[PDB]
């Protein structure tokens, strides 16, 4: 991880 | 033409709208007679999250429909 989203 | 918004505390509001108001003007629309934030409603219709950025035409929405106002879920896809 270490993004975001919410997809 | 008109719409119904039933919400979880069972209380139907009244919604005035055109076939071309997207579905975020619709969510605005309640912020503007209740004060709910539009970025914390989720309208629900015949069993599909209908998204923001898509007119009701799109979704075949005809005159005097019933929506659902749920509360958006926080999703686990993503991180
Ligand atoms: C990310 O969202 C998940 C739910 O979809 C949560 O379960 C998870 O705990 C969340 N992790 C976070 O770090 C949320 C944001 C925290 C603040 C990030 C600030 C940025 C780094 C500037
Ligand atoms: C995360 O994305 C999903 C996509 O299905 C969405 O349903 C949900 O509202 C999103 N959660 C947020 C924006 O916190
Ligand atoms: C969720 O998956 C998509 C796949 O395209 C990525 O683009 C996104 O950054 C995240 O990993």
């Amino acid at each position: 991880x270490y993004x975001x989203x919410y997809x | 033409m008109q719409i119904f918004v039933k919400t979880l505390t069972g209380k139907t509001i009244t919604l005035e709208v055109e076939p071309s108001d997207t579905i975020e003007n619709v969510k605005a629309k309640i912020q503007d007679k209740e004060g709910i934030p539009p970025d914390q409603q989720r309208l629900i219709f015949a069993g599909k999250q209908l998204e923001d950025g898509r007119t009701l035409s799109d979704y075949n929405i005809q005159k005097e429909s019933t929506l659902h106002l749920v509360l958006r879920l926080r999703g686990c896809k993503x991180x």
